[PDB]
């Protein structure tokens, strides 16, 4: 087996990776303090939940997190939250300056002090864990730190550790739920940074998690709250691959064999079903045709794109739950037949599919019912070139009338780094096309 | 659970197909069954479901031929460790209360969604299962005619939705419940409830431990039901959407403060926590908002000077809370807006 | 505010030596009439030169333009401005337009007229703030020149323009129009 | 904990800093001995930004007080709050500039200047984390004009990464006859360009001319002024001490509010306008706080708002008015087909909501926003600095001390080029 540690940076981070524990511990059965009735051993090497956690000699469970953030404000409420005596204090690492919503900040002025302490902490976890797959990054492109932070972290560790994976999980800002005016900037300037230090990367458009939640989930204004139980579940069906005895993405190194067929391109769509309420909990049942067909549909979809409009490099079904091979074929025959897409030629990989024998979980008092049966569709699609075209309009624009730039230059940036950036998202863009080409 | 295409351009890679299939052909570990639209009318010969799949945690016999609520019963028998079950979709034929206890020991969660089950069929049949939480009985029709007596006691939860036929005087009946911690009332066609047991500030002893409320798509049209609402001794929740008061339009937000200041006891609406910040501004525009209207009925700064009439206290009792929290609104907070030439 | 200031003093200074001869003014006013008609449909020239048509009218430079009726100047102008105002949405473009209308009302003959009834257009339009502001500068008006409405229906305009709310919904504003439409002997508008 | 150090020098600014602590010290509820009375815990949650705790749940002040004449620090010194500033935080020495900014920057300011330094870093080695210095001094005189300017730049060499934040008074020769008073105006704004990211402009003709038409006063004296000005600065500062959806730190404020680095002068405004003695007479709403924020009449500086373009807008309500309120109201005032429509109050403005409401009103509010407007308060300067500077009047003082003509120039040269990028700015597409 292999173990993995978690790094969360940011707010946002730190916020979903709190939700991904307790929807792990409801699942596997880990109660707060960290113990396990089921469990029959007391080290770890022969269970197949020790990947993500780690066991002890007193029979205590902690997880593989490395939680790191610059304000207090969240870290403390973490700290007495109810899984006080689950976290280990030297996972939790706090700073004493706040970036602002700045870059230059999170990766010069507050990254260079933090820095050569987190490497510290990294390597007590990594010493211990005796085949490391890679590294799971939970972050945001809006916030500063979240991105400069982590974008720092990610190249020092590129040197160190450089034969091992790399994951994220960002989180695209979005004009309603925006936090900061610079949010362009960042991160433009954090997916140039590390375009090259992430070989597969999750993207979480706030626009469309904010639609489901209001549309399928029936809220009014659903909080960050609400926004990170329902990423939580996306996340556990993601991780499922690897903490279950499945078959398919068993190794991080499998996510760039079965899903990043060029190296530079690391931006795959992803799509969960069903969403139903917590109100309309035995209300209807949809088998997995109707689940699987709901995958193709942009308001069910994480991110606001149009796959329709572009071809498909590669594609990943993952089911849960009460399902069988025979009715996974009624859905695949289904989309053949009345669905229809089309497929890159010179692209290696394919469609593929995958079951696990393992219902899903919710968490008590809930917005998601406990549902019968899931499914998850990862398609790395062109179509996501649009979300990145008019985060380049803001930028420009901005960067039209240089307005928030000197107080980047002015905290250990050039002003070259701009050009930089932008030079390289054209040149992305660009590839997008190239790669979709008749 | 006992048993080549391509999309496009492409094979679809059907990887640890043979996994799944060699966990699901053990029947004697199969923790979870469901069998939608199987054709299930009977339960075949005893002893031999007992021996075969001797541990089920749940069933769910959706969209099937049972005909009668033996052949349910039998199957029941058998499936000691029966923890969920769901049997809807069914036109079952219930006995007179000849269904024996005991064999339904540990059923935990119990869903009858559209079986024409009537009210005196819901008592015999939850006969043999005191530990029964959750009972969905939606799209039924039922009539509340009588009242639990010695069953229904720890029913968790009890939807209602999808029956046209429930008011207060069937809700009273079901009132006196001990354990009752949800009740759905979703598309029901309720528009009123009141609790004339109580007074203004005193509480009711119907619906005692309900804590989470469910009145979605309804003839809510008065704040009489909001005001009403307030005299229930527990809930910190409640769903009131889709509505004639809270509809989709832009001006609906100033109704929801509104319901914040009706109720004292209100920690969260529509599945939305409702911080202090909320509820201060919520009582602050509900204050500001009748400042003309308590003046106009009687009232004072000076203790001495003041006389409300039995309408302003029937229909906002609260104001006389937010008077002693916020003070009373001066000659100055009563003109926010006025015509000028 | 500075550099207007300043630049309104020294053309008035200017303005004082060439104000009793007729062939400076008519000269200066045939420049402007042209200036205006090359900068047409022009956000750059068109706003501040009819900025400073309204302190230029407003300080009385004109004059002698006053006592002849139907003067082609007054006309070319007239026209020009209902071509620049035409549709105008910016409230900046407005408010200026709206003065230069008010301050045309000087000149006497089919020009005075034809100019009230562009007042009476921006009483109803689709904002209470330009009804509002036309109202004001009417009643402005209205004190400023006496010569322009009888003394027997002053009253009445006058009355009409103080207790009236011009930021109203246009349903009750629209019979105020109408009214002092037909005070001031102004032809109905049609829509 | 964000704490912020003051700085006060000059005897304007040291007058204008002992009523802005006195005035943000009867607002949060703190007696004149130094322990705490007031009646709501919000007035604690954010006591540490200015205020250390002392042994003895004691609050020691933060202000640093520095004067080369021994005139004002004896009378701070015993004044209704002077018991309250550290003993050791007062640094002064016997002769001043005498009105040179050559003296109190070169020969004379920069003789204290060490000991300043030495203060204000051991006051900023007890706190745990330091945001931002402050500075409030008068661009007239020479220990207020060149001591700031010497401080400021010897700060930022030791101290970078940290927020510098001064509130420049602009004299007027109607408050003051002195003749040497357009030199060091422009030597200290030479110097509050280069080595400053935000600059609070106070102009003391705005405040003279309100003294003497809306307050009606007789002789307007110099209390009346600091009155204001201590006004405008507990008004400014509100959320820097106070809870709030709106968490606006120093830094983050002075990135949304200040796009580019050489402009950053604002126009400080505060509403409803009162004066000594009596105030409560009538009680205003919010409608009527909003028509007279963005009024030319409540900005403490001699500039028209609505003659030029908006940069970025901010606002700050104190008292029993709700942030959705407030949204309403600034909802329906950047739309023309809404009633009472204004176009001077621009779009994206930004705007708060305080609960504890200022001393002696229960409702109030203040403006921060930055107009182009603010270039004449440039342009009055400029002309009284180059009649005087082409018949070489008064330099000889100057050239004696040390310094030339090429300081001047170039100095000069910067005004011009700021006050041409700012009509330039001023003249910009509005999309
Ligand atoms: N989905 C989600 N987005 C979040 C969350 N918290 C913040 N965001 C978004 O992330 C951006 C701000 O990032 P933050 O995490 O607040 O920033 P930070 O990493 O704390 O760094 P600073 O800039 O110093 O505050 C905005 O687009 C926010 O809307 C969260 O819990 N969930
Ligand atoms: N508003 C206001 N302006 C003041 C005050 N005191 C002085 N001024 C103005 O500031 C200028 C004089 O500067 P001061 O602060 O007195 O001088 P200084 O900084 O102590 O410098 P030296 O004269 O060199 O000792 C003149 O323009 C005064 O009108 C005050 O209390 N309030
Ligand atoms: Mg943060
Ligand atoms: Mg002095």
């Amino acid at each position: 087996m292999r173990e993995c540690i978690s790094i969360h940076v940011g707010q946002a981070g730190v916020q979903i990776g709190n939700a991904c524990w307790e929807l792990y511990c409801l699942e596997h059965g880990i109660q707060p303090d960290g113990q396990m009735p089921s469990d029959k051993t007391i080290g770890g090497g022969d269970d197949s939940f020790n990947t993500f956690f780690s066991e002890t000699g007193a029979g205590k469970h902690v997880p593989r997190a490395v939680f790191v953030d610059l304000e207090p404000t969240v870290i403390d409420e973490v700290r007495t939250g109810t899984y006080r005596q689950l976290f280990h204090p030297e996972q939790l690492i706090t700073g004493k300056e706040d970036a602002a919503n700045n870059y230059a900040r999170g990766h010069y002025t507050i990254g260079k002090e933090i820095i050569d302490l987190v490497l510290d902490r990294i390597r007590k976890l990594a010493d211990q864990c005796t085949g490391l797959q890679g590294f799971l990054v939970f972050h945001s492109f809006g916030g500063g730190t979240g991105s400069g932070f982590t974008s720092l972290l990610m190249e020092r560790l590129s040197v160190d550790y450089g034969k091992k994976s790399k994951l994220e999980f960002s989180i695209y800002p979005a004009p309603q739920v925006s936090t900061a005016v610079v949010e362009p900037y960042n991160s433009i300037l954090t997916t140039h940074t590390t375009l090259e230090h992430s070989d597969c990367a999750f993207m979480v458009d706030n626009e469309a998690i904010y639609d489901i939640c209001r549309r399928n989930l029936d809220i009014e204004r659903p909080t960050y709250t609400n926004l990170n139980r329902l990423i939580s579940q996306i996340v556990s069906s993601i991780t499922a691959s690897l903490r279950f005895d499945g078959a398919l993405n068993v190794d991080l190194t499998e996510f760039q064999t079965n899903l990043v067929p060029y190296p530079r391109i690391h931006f795959p769509l992803a799509t969960y079903a069903p969403v139903i309420s917590a109100e309309k909990a035995y209300h209807e049942q949809l088998s997995v045709a109707e689940i699987t067909n709901a995958c193709f549909e942009p308001a069910n979809q994480m991110v606001k794109c149009d796959p329709r409009h572009g071809k498909y490099m590669a594609c990943c079904l993952l089911y849960r739950g009460d399902v069988v091979p025979k009715d996974v074929n009624a859905a695949i025959a289904t989309i053949k037949t009345k669905r229809s897409i089309q497929f890159v030629d010179w692209c290696p990989t394919g469609f593929k599919v995958g079951i696990n024998y393992q219902p899903p979980t919710v968490v008590p008092g809930g917005d998601l019912a406990k549902v019968q049966r899931a499914v998850c569709m990862l398609s790395n699609t062109t179509a996501i070139a649009e979300a990145w075209a008019r985060l380049d309009h803001k930028f420009d624009l901005m960067y039209a009338k240089r307005a928030f730039v000197h107080w980047y230059v002015g905290e250990g940036m050039e002003e070259g780094e701009f050009s930089e950036a932008r030079e390289d998202m054209a040149a992305l863009e660009k590839d997008y096309e190239e790669v979709g080409v008749d | 659970y006992v048993l080549i295409v391509t999309i496009g351009n492409k094979p679809v890679e059907t990887i640890g197909f043979d996994s799944i299939m060699k966990q699901q052909s053990q029947l004697s570990k199969l923790q979870e069954v469901s069998l939608r639209n199987c054709a299930v009318s009977c339960a075949g010969e005893k002893g031999g479901v007992a021996e075969a799949c001797p541990n089920i945690r749940k069933v769910d016999l959706s969209k099937n031929l049972l005909s009668s609520w033996d052949e349910v019963i039998h199957i029941a028998d058998q499936l000691r460790h029966l923890e969920v079950l769901n049997v809807s979709e069914n036109k079952l034929k219930f006995p007179s209360g000849s269904v024996l206890t005991g064999t339904l020991s540990v059923l935990k969660v119990l869903v009858l969604n559209q079986t024409g089950i009537t009210w005196a069929e819901v008592l015999r049949c939850v006969a043999g299962c005191p530990g029964l939480e959750e009972l969905y009985l939606e799209s039924n029709n039922i009539f509340i005619s009588e009242r639990p007596t010695d069953v229904l006691q720890t029913v968790k939860l009890l939807d209602l939705s999808s029956n046209q036929l429930i008011d207060e005087n069937q809700l009273y009946l079901i009132a006196h419940l001990p354990r009752l911690e949800q009740l759905i009332l979703s598309d029901t066609g309720i528009s009123s409830l009141h609790f004339p047991d109580a007074g203004i500030g005193c509480k009711t002893s119907m619906f005692p431990s309900l804590k989470y409320l469910v009145v979605n798509d309804n003839q809510i049209s008065q704040w009489s039901f909001f005001n009403e609402l307030e005299k229930l001794p527990s809930l910190r929740a409640l769903s009131c959407l889709r509505n004639p008061l809270t509809k989709e339009d832009k001006e609906a937000e100033t109704a929801r403060l509104l319901i914040i200041a009706s109720i004292g006891q209100l920690k969260t609406l529509n599945k939305c926590e409702i911080l202090p910040e909320e509820r201060r501004r919520a009582e602050l525009d509900y204050r500001k908002a009748f400042g003309n209207e308590w003046k106009q009925a009687g009232g004072h700064k000076d203790p001495e000077k003041n006389r409300l009439s039995e309408e302003f206290l029937t229909a906002h009792p609260r104001y006389q809370f937010l008077c002693l929290k916020y003070g009373a609104p001066e000659d100055w907070e009563l003109k926010t807006q006025q015509p000028l030439m | 505010e500075s550099t207007i200031r300043h630049s309104t003093q020294s053309l008035f200074e200017y303005m004082k030596g060439i104000q009793s001869d007729p062939q400076a003014l008519g000269s200066f006013s045939g420049t402007l009439l042209q200036i205006f008609e090359d900068n047409l449909l022009n956000e750059r020239v068109s706003v501040p030169l009819l900025k400073t048509l309204d302190h230029v009218l407003t300080h009385g430079c004109f004059d002698i333009f006053t006592t002849e009726e139907d003067h082609p100047f007054a006309v070319k102008l007239l026209a020009l401005c209902k071509k620049e105002i035409k549709n105008s949405k910016d409230i900046q473009k407005l408010l200026s337009g709206i003065a230069v209308f008010c301050e045309m009302v000087q000149f006497p003959g089919d020009v005075r007229r034809q100019a009230l009834l562009q007042l009476c257009l921006l009483l109803c339009h689709r904002f209470p703030l330009i009804r509002k502001t036309t109202a004001s500068q009417v009643y402005e008006t209205l004190l400023t020149y006496s010569d322009v409405v009888g003394a027997d229906v002053l009253d009445e305009v006058v009355t009409v323009l103080s207790d009236t709310a011009w930021d109203a919904e246009l349903a009750v504003v629209r019979e105020q129009r109408n009214r002092l439409c037909d005070l001031l002997g102004v032809p109905r508008p049609q829509l | 904990m964000r704490e912020i150090v003051h700085i006060q020098a000059g005897q304007c600014g040291n007058q204008i800093g002992a009523k802005f602590w006195e005035v943000i010290s009867d607002e949060h509820g703190i007696d004149p001995t130094g322990t705490y009375h007031g009646d709501s815990d919000l007035q604690l949650d954010r006591i540490s930004v200015y205020y250390n705790e002392a042994t003895g749940g004691k609050y020691v002040p933060r202000a640093i007080l520095v004067d080369l004449e021994p005139g004002t620090m004896d009378s701070v010194r015993s004044g209704p709050f002077g018991q309250i500033f550290r003993p050791d935080n007062f640094v002064f020495g016997q002769s001043g500039a005498g009105n040179n900014w050559a003296k109190g920057h070169y020969t004379e300011g920069a003789e204290l200047v060490d000991s300043v330094l030495d203060v204000v870093r051991k006051e900023a080695e007890s706190c745990d984390c330091l945001q931002g210095f402050q500075l409030t001094h008068s661009l007239g005189g020479g220990t207020g004009s060149g001591m700031g300017t010497l401080l400021i730049s010897k700060i930022r060499e030791e101290y970078p990464d940290r927020i510098m934040n001064t509130f420049s008074v602009v004299p007027s020769p109607k408050v003051s006859d002195t003749v040497v008073e357009p030199y060091n105006a422009t030597l200290s704004v030479h110097q509050l360009v280069e080595n400053t990211d935000e600059t609070y402009c106070i102009d003391n003709e705005a405040l003279y001319d309100i003294c003497f038409r809306t307050l009606k006063l007789t002789t307007p004296t110099y209390g009346d002024l600091n009155h204001l000005v201590s006004a405008t600065m507990s008004g400014v500062t509100t959320c820097l001490r106070f809870p709030g959806q709106l968490n606006a730190d120093l830094r983050k404020l002075a990135v949304n509010m200040v796009p580019f680095p050489r402009l950053h002068f604002f126009m400080p405004g505060f509403a409803p306008l009162t004066s000594r003695g009596s105030q409560q007479y009538r009680a205003l709403t919010v409608p009527e706080l909003t028509q007279q924020v963005f009024d030319a009449k409540n900005m403490m500086a001699a500039c028209d708002p609505r003659h030029g373009r908006y940069l970025t807008v901010a606002a700050v309500f104190r008292g029993r008015m709700s942030m959705k309120e407030v949204d309403e109201q600034m909802l329906n005032v950047q739309n023309k087909n809404s009633s009472y429509f204004v176009e001077w109050i621009p779009n994206n403005v930004k705007t708060a909501v305080c609960d504890i409401p200022p001393r002696g009103l229960k409702m109030a509010v203040t403006f921060i926003g930055n107009s182009t407007a603010i270039q004449e308060l440039f342009k009055r300067i400029s002309e009284q600095f180059t009649a005087m500077f082409r018949r070489k009047a008064f330099l000889h003082w100057y050239t004696g001390e040390g310094m030339d003509e090429m300081e001047f120039t170039e100095a000069e040269s910067n005004m011009n080029d700021l006050v041409s990028e700012y009509q330039q700015y001023q003249d910009a597409t509005a999309e």
